[PDB]
């Protein structure tokens, strides 16, 4: 039961995002990004929008960047409570999922 | 002594001063080897000799700790081992040779 | 009960001219530093990053 | 200022524009090309023979501890002579900064992996040549990564079409799932949404 | 035992089915008499190295164009 | 700022009121009383599950569900075949034909949406400039067939007179933020 | 343009019979009376809209009405290997065939195609076979230009063939009438005969013809069983039994209320040796290129080994010897 | 933290699995919680601060062993942290618009649309052919929750990005997984997964 | 420039080196996968696949070639390659169609 | 007798619920559900391969303890006798031995995985 050697085998969902994205305007393609880590959809989407906000040259308002932390902290608890409640349910330890998935 | 580092797999060394200067004195010596106009021969002699009089000069290891700006003392002897091999492997690369080639007409031409 | 949102800055009537706050028009090719088609002191990227403050919230956990 | 547009800083500008200098004048022999975007990034372009050299540089010197290999990238720009241009992208912590590095590759003129520099390529390159088809040198255990197990083509490349040429499906008869040519009950819509005026004057092409 | 050479090498070429076995004969290039490919004469060199339970390497292999040639080499 | 979550404190605080609550806690095994304790609690709480089929969860004016196709209140349909929503739609789940009706009007012949194609996004009921295709409150539309997931224009339509008095009060409740 | 009925698609043949049409295009209707879980297989054969399933019976002819409206071909693949309490082998092979062609004529399908058997006579010592050669003369009576397809024994995975014979290891010995000598079989493969009535589904020469489906070799039923089992590396035992005695068994085994393991006219069928071509088309006269046994065996058989010989390779089996009668 | 902290089976089933020093992290790439349970003091919302992060107090939890435990104490540590950065925004929300007063970029209000004519005109060519991005090339990276999440985007002056390659914390994370697994059994391989945080659509893409 | 082969000579010497290796690898493929087929087809399709690139003349394409070939050989030797994988080079559900003038003109275009 | 009962009253239920539960469901039978499962991809070696033992020193260590054990279990008629000194005697030096060879195994690190 020793792992003598690990060889990661990824791809099996592969979809081909980042061609796809290269068909659709950016506000198409921003969506994509929820979809790209489906636990931290906001945060995703924030980092592509900072993107296009950085070649596009323009600001968004403070109470947007506001919201944007704020939806951004509550993106990280939720990612964070996934987390450490599946690390848990791998391990054997059950309730702490059931506990946090309320939240 | 410090008991610890804060970075795992990073040993604290006991002896940061001497061993510091040891690092450094071989990057010159190594350096010595370099033609006189390569850029990074003048450079890294900067370097090496700004923080070695820092080394000389400050006994007491937080303080030459916060005179290096290098993080720990440990970091710094690392990085002084990673400019002596750079500089080892450098002495056989020679970048400082006319550029090897340019590129094609265009090739860093955008928008396209 | 109904909401009431505001406008932004740039809804004036006046002294609003679009090529003032164009964002987009103001961005301009990169700085060519060097190129192959055409002492001085060591430097870096950027001032040394400074050392971190263990927090006064609470700094062992 | 103006509320709408971005506030620029020239303080990065110009220690960016001094350390781009001071690398180019540390490389002749491979810095082809350097410059600083209006976004303050740093960006040196290179000879694909100094790309290990300038790895490793870049990664030891005492001014430029670019120890994070954020993302290996390849971008295909099929007009120009070399189809791929290679892009790292690297993370220096110690002066909490970033720098782009650039250069070239054909579908038949391979790349030197730079595994040894850093690990973290291991995979980035693996993904390059997947999609790309771009080779390279010395990796260990180079091959697919991303594709299917005998997918034929290489994704990413402009010429790919977007839905390939190869579909899958059970088939009762053999009792399998079979590759097959593509046929779509609707085919993809190219929409043109290309207006004849030209939006930003700064980039007009000379005539 | 040169002539037990000669025979497990007639064997193994008749064994072959591509070749045609009236036309082969102990002098028969290959390529230009029998009209074997370089994959043929691949395949020719492995079931060599079957019967004989022995390697050849592909600078020597690639010359055994005849089966003489053939029993030549395995004299070693 | 940081803070070390995981710092080593002491290695030499010896005494033997320390040794042997540490030997009781090794013997006696009180973290996992603690935790068993924390489970006992948890047993004599009111359970968060809700009867679902007969209570179901909130929903917001903006929840995003099954797309319909509404009508003016004199029963003309605002749709004037615009086709923004087909241009704008992601994953290319529209599909529209138009044609000048026999009034002269601007309107559909089909408007076909599928609903195995879509994302559930909203772009096309906010580029829509009429307010004609929405995204009413149902999440209760599965089927037993594919087929049936391809909504056409007379199913689109069907749908907004089912959910009318609904889709308007979202959309009551709603365009002010819009 | 075809749009197909097929009245026999919840079976071993229908289901390669809609896969092929699937493949071809065209639209198929499945009348189906098992129940909705036994058509999952065939669901996911056609894409959008291809395939209409509708369910329907026997006795109530507006559903074959219902289910032949709109078809152009209509092929018949009704059969059963066992008289049920409700349906014996004279109403499954004629009054059903009968009706199906019937209904057929009436709403005006331009193509009918009917499936028998290659042994088919209306002599034969089988109850089944005596039964099929009335319905071939019934269908052709009430459906002039009918297609007919006589099919030899069809071998494949999911098939009363092969399989039956394999299963005999659990009775230690097999017993042969004759010692399974003075019995020859052509076995044909059920893909080679799903194309074949696909295409007869179009071929414009094969309107009005009786065609007969036959495999490319012909063994004697001992030296079959033998390659059988020794593809199944299992032990051979074969020994004589008359003809009466099997028959008996095949009665006790034929009382179960399920499908009968095996059955009088079961062993009758497999014990009556197949006729030669004689002037009947084929299947390459419809264009599919019959596929011998010997590429097609491993793929039924390997199920029925044991871990020790479950990776054999095909060419570990002696082929069969094969007649010239 | 009752349930786990300090169980003596979750630390014998934690602790020192999957150790990973400080130079191996940062020469393999990795991010975020995966650099800091190792002691290193790195986090983009403080060292390259984005959006409003520079105008609110939090706290970098630092491990000191680079282990499972010490990771599972980084994470349950951000979330506190997130709820102190969550209090400040409640707190500093300011009044005023949500998108940039620029209808050449972001869309005008509905009514407004239904009123004016530049406003539909623009509403008609953002929801149709888009904003047109001028020609360049950037690099974007956060502190997302997995790590740090960055996107190399490209555009070539059209409406439609020409290029956008995406860092994906996880990926990095991924192929130092066999580094991390030696000298331990499938149980601890098992252990060592979680840790990584691994969602495969970042690592696909 | 050279990826490897100086010449044609050299990289037919390393096509030939791949030959070897896929001949020597069919057997042990179609005993391990439970293939339904020979090992005579399966070396009559590594012989097809291998001349169906039988026409490139360029070192360099040669090289990519072999580089790909050993690729998928590595990939069936371990076993990361499946059975419904390895059926793909045989296109046993492929109906041909003709070449046929007139053939054509009746079916499409 | 009344323990052959029962015992075989067992047997017989369980037999009976295996005949139940192989002659009753309705079965569908084909190589590609009655192949080995492995995570949805084909197994690339068989089971039957040597599969290496990290504790084999321990096993062979707990023999002799479970002998160990058969040494111990006659205790309680022991204690039963007027020789109480030598029962005590000879079970303290017997359970000592056998703490003895634990604690020299442990030390010597036979307790320990082989890696
Ligand atoms: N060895 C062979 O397989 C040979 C087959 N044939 C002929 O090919 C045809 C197909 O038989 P095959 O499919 O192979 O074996 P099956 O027994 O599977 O064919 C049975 C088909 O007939 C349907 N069926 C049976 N009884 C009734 C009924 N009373 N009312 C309605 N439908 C009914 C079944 O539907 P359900 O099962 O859902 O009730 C099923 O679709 C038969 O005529 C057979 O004689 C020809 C030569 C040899
Ligand atoms: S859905 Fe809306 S935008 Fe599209 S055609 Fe109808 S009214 Fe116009
Ligand atoms: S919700 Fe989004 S994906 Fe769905 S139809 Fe509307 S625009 Fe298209």
């Amino acid at each position: 039961e020793m792992v003598r050697k690990c060889d990661p085998h990824i791809g099996l969902l592969h979809r081909g995002t980042e061609k796809l994205i290269e068909y659709k305007t950016y506000l198409q393609a921003l969506p994509y990004f929820d979809r790209l880590d489906y636990v931290s959809m906001m945060c995703n989407e924030q980092a592509y929008s900072i993107a296009v906000e950085k070649l596009l040259n323009i600001q968004p308002p403070p109470r947007a960047q506001w919201i944007r932390v704020l939806f951004g902290e509550i993106t990280r608890i939720l990612n964070h409570i996934m987390a450490v409640t599946t690390h848990a349910l791998d391990i054997g330890a059950m309730t702490p999922f059931f506990w946090m998935f309320e939240e | 002594l410090k008991k610890t580092t804060g970075l795992v797999g990073l040993a604290v060394c006991d002896t940061p001063h001497e061993r510091l200067t040891i690092l450094y004195t071989k990057t010159l010596d190594i350096l010595k080897h370099f033609p006189k106009h390569a850029a990074y021969r003048k450079y890294t002699e900067q370097i090496t000799n700004e923080k070695l009089d820092m080394v000389k000069a400050e006994p007491d290891v937080k303080k030459l700790e916060a005179l290096l700006q290098g993080g720990e003392v440990e970091e710094v002897i690392l990085q002084a081992e990673k400019e002596l091999s750079l500089a080892r492997k450098m002495l056989k690369w020679k970048p400082w040779e006319p550029l090897v080639e340019e590129p094609p007409a265009n090739q860093w031409k955008w928008p396209i | 009960p109904p909401p009431k949102l505001p406008v932004g800055p740039s809804h004036k009537l006046s002294n609003n001219y679009y090529c003032t706050r164009d964002g987009r028009r103001e961005v301009v090719p990169p700085s060519i530093i060097m190129s192959s088609q055409k002492e001085k002191k060591a430097v870096t990227p950027a001032p040394p990053m400074k050392r971190w403050e263990l927090s006064k919230d609470q700094p062992y956990l | 200022k103006r509320p709408t547009v971005r506030p620029r800083s020239d303080v990065t500008h110009k220690q960016l524009s001094a350390f781009g200098e001071y690398v180019a004048e540390i490389l002749p022999k491979y810095v082809q090309q350097v410059q600083v975007s209006c976004l303050d990034e740093l960006e040196i372009c290179i000879h694909p023979d100094g790309v290990i050299p300038t790895l490793t540089f870049l990664r030891d010197h005492t001014n430029a501890q670019f120890k994070s290999l954020a993302d290996l990238t390849a971008v295909d720009v099929p007009t120009r002579q070399n189809r791929f241009e290679i892009v790292y992208n690297l993370l220096s912590l110690r002066f909490n900064s970033r720098i782009r590095v650039k250069t070239y590759a054909d579908e038949l003129t391979p790349i030197d992996s730079i595994v040894s520099v850093h690990i973290a390529a291991n995979w980035y390159e693996r993904e390059v040549w997947d999609m790309f088809g771009v080779f390279f040198f010395n990796h260990p255990d180079l091959r697919r990564i991303l594709t299917d197990y005998g997918f034929e083509g290489h994704p990413f490349r402009k010429d790919f079409p977007l839905t390939g040429y190869v579909e899958l499906r059970y088939d009762d008869e053999v009792k399998r799932v079979v590759a097959e040519p593509v046929e779509l009950a609707q085919e993809f819509r190219k929409f043109d949404l290309n207006s004849p005026w030209e939006a930003f004057p700064a980039y007009r092409q000379p005539p | 035992t040169l002539d037990g050479i000669k025979d497990r090498v007639l064997y193994v070429l008749k064994l072959y089915d591509k070749i045609d076995p009236e036309k082969l004969s102990v002098n028969s290039h290959f390529m230009k008499d029998l009209g074997l490919d370089s994959l043929d004469q691949v395949e020719i060199i492995m079931a060599m190295e079957d019967e004989f339970g022995f390697e050849i390497p592909d600078i020597d292999a690639e010359k055994l164009m005849c089966p003489q040639e053939i029993v030549d080499y395995i004299a070693d | 700022t940081y803070k070390y979550v995981n710092k080593k404190e002491q290695e030499s605080e010896v005494d033997m009121k320390s040794a042997t609550d540490n030997a009781a806690r090794i013997l006696m095994w009180t973290e996992l009383i603690r935790g068993l304790g924390m489970t006992l609690s948890y047993l004599f709480r009111e359970p968060a599950t809700i009867n679902y089929p007969f209570e179901k969860g909130p929903l917001s004016p903006r929840f995003r569900g099954e797309h319909a196709l509404r009508r003016y209140p004199s029963g003309e349909e605002r749709c004037i075949a615009c086709k923004l929503c087909e241009a704008i739609c992601p994953a290319q789940a529209i599909t529209i034909e138009a044609e000048p009706r026999a009034d002269g009007s601007r309107r559909t012949t089909r408007y076909d949406i599928d609903m195995t194609k879509c994302i559930y996004c909203g772009f096309c009921q906010e580029a829509c400039p009429v307010d004609a295709i929405v995204e009413g409150p149902n999440f209760e539309f599965s089927t037993e067939t594919h087929e049936e997931l391809l909504y056409n224009k007379e199913k689109l339509l069907n749908n907004g007179d089912k959910w009318e008095a609904e889709i308007a009060a979202n959309i009551q409740a709603d365009y002010l933020y819009r | 343009g075809v749009v197909a009925t097929v009245f026999g698609a919840t079976g071993f043949l229908g289901r390669y019979v809609v896969n092929h049409l699937g493949r071809m295009g065209s639209q198929v209707i499945i009348p189906y009376r098992c129940d909705v879980y036994d058509i999952m297989h065939l669901r996911l054969m056609g894409d959008l809209g291809q395939l209409t399933f509708l369910e329907w019976d026997a006795r109530d002819k507006d559903s074959i009405r219902k289910a032949v409206q709109h078809s152009n071909v209509v092929i018949n693949l009704i059969g059963r290997e066992w008289e049920t309490r409700n349906f014996d082998f004279e109403d499954v092979f004629v009054n059903i065939p009968r009706a199906i062609a019937q209904a057929s004529k009436e709403a005006g399908v331009e193509r009918f195609i009917h499936v028998s058997h290659l042994n088919a006579s209306m002599k034969s010592s089988s109850k089944s076979l005596r039964s099929k050669a009335v319905g071939e003369k019934e269908v052709r009576s009430v459906f002039p230009e009918a297609i007919i397809i006589r099919p030899s024994d069809i071998f494949g995975r999911e098939d009363r063939f092969l399989n039956h014979f394999a299963n005999y290891r659990w009775f230690l010995a097999v017993p042969l009438v004759s010692l399974g000598f003075k019995t020859v079989k052509q076995p044909v493969y059920v893909a080679d005969v799903s194309k074949g009535i696909v295409n007869a589904t179009k071929d414009p020469d094969a309107v009005g013809k009786t065609f007969a489906f036959t495999g490319p070799n012909r063994y004697l039923l001992f030296h079959l069983v033998k390659y059988i089992f020794g593809m199944t590396h299992r032990t051979f035992i074969p020994y004589p039994l008359p003809l009466f005695v099997y028959s008996w068994i095949g009665k006790l085994f034929g009382l179960s209320p399920f499908e009968p393991w095996t059955t009088k006219d079961k062993v009758e069928r497999i014990h009556i040796s197949d006729v030669m071509p004689t002037d009947l088309p084929g299947l390459e006269d419809l264009g599919v290129q019959p596929t011998p046994l010997e590429l097609k065996s491993i793929e039924v058989l390997r199920r029925h080994r044991t871990y020790r010989w479950l990776s054999s390779e095909i060419e570990e089996t002696k082929p069969a010897k094969t007649v010239n009668y | 933290e009752e349930m786990l902290t300090n169980n003596r089976i979750w630390r014998n089933r934690t602790v020192d699995i999957g150790v990973v020093t400080a130079e191996d992290a940062l020469n393999y790439g990795f991010s975020g919680v995966m650099l800091r349970g190792s002691g290193i003091q790195w986090d983009l919302r403080k060292t390259q601060p984005y959006d409003v992060y520079d105008q609110v107090e939090f706290d970098v939890p630092i491990g000191s062993r680079g282990d499972c435990y010490d990771r599972y104490l980084c994470r349950v540590e951000e979330m506190r942290q997130s709820l102190r950065i969550i209090e400040q925004c409640l707190n500093k929300m300011p009044p005023g618009e949500i998108k940039v007063d620029d209808a050449k970029v972001s869309p005008p209000k509905r009514a407004e649309m239904k009123t004016s004519m530049e406003s539909l005109i623009h509403h008609f060519k953002l929801y149709t052919e888009g904003y047109q991005v001028p020609p360049g090339a950037t690099y974007t990276a956060i502190e997302a929750p997995k790590g740090e999440f960055g996107v190399y985007l490209v555009s070539d002056g059209s409406s439609r990005p020409y290029r956008c390659k995406i860092k994906a914390p996880g990926f990095a994370h991924l192929a130092g997984l066999d580094k991390m697994s030696k000298g331990h059994m499938l149980a601890d391989v098992v252990a060592i997964i979680g840790t990584q945080d691994i969602v495969f659509g970042e690592i696909d893409r | 420039k050279p990826i490897f082969s100086r010449d044609l000579n050299e990289a037919k010497r390393r096509v030939r080196e791949l030959y070897r290796a896929w001949y020597r690898e069919v057997p042990n493929t179609v005993h391990l996968m439970q293939l339904d087929i020979t090992v005579k087809q399966g070396r009559d399709k590594v012989r097809e696949m291998f001349m169906k690139n039988a026409h490139v003349t360029d070192p360099r394409v040669v090289d990519l070639l072999v580089i790909k070939g050993k690729m998928e050989l590595q990939e069936t030797i371990k076993v990361w390659k499946q059975r419904t994988h390895v059926m793909r080079f045989f296109h046993e559900t492929e109906t041909p169609r003709p070449k046929d003038f007139l053939s054509k003109f009746y079916m499409g275009h | 007798m009344n323990l052959y009962t029962v015992i075989f009253i067992n047997i017989l239920l369980s037999l009976t619920l295996i005949l139940v539960a192989f002659w009753l469901p309705q079965m569908n039978l084909y190589s590609e559900k009655a192949n080995p499962y492995e995570c949805g991809f084909d197994p690339t070696s068989s089971a039957r391969l040597p599969f290496s033992m990290k504790f084999f020193l321990v096993a062979i260590t707990f023999l002799l303890f479970d002998l160990e054990i058969a040494l111990l279990l006659p205790l309680p008629w022991a204690i039963q006798t007027i020789k109480t000194s030598t029962m005590m005697i000879m079970a303290f030096i017997l359970v000592t031995i056998l703490s003895l060879g634990l604690a020299y195994e442990w030390t010597q690190k036979g307790l320990e995985w082989t890696e």
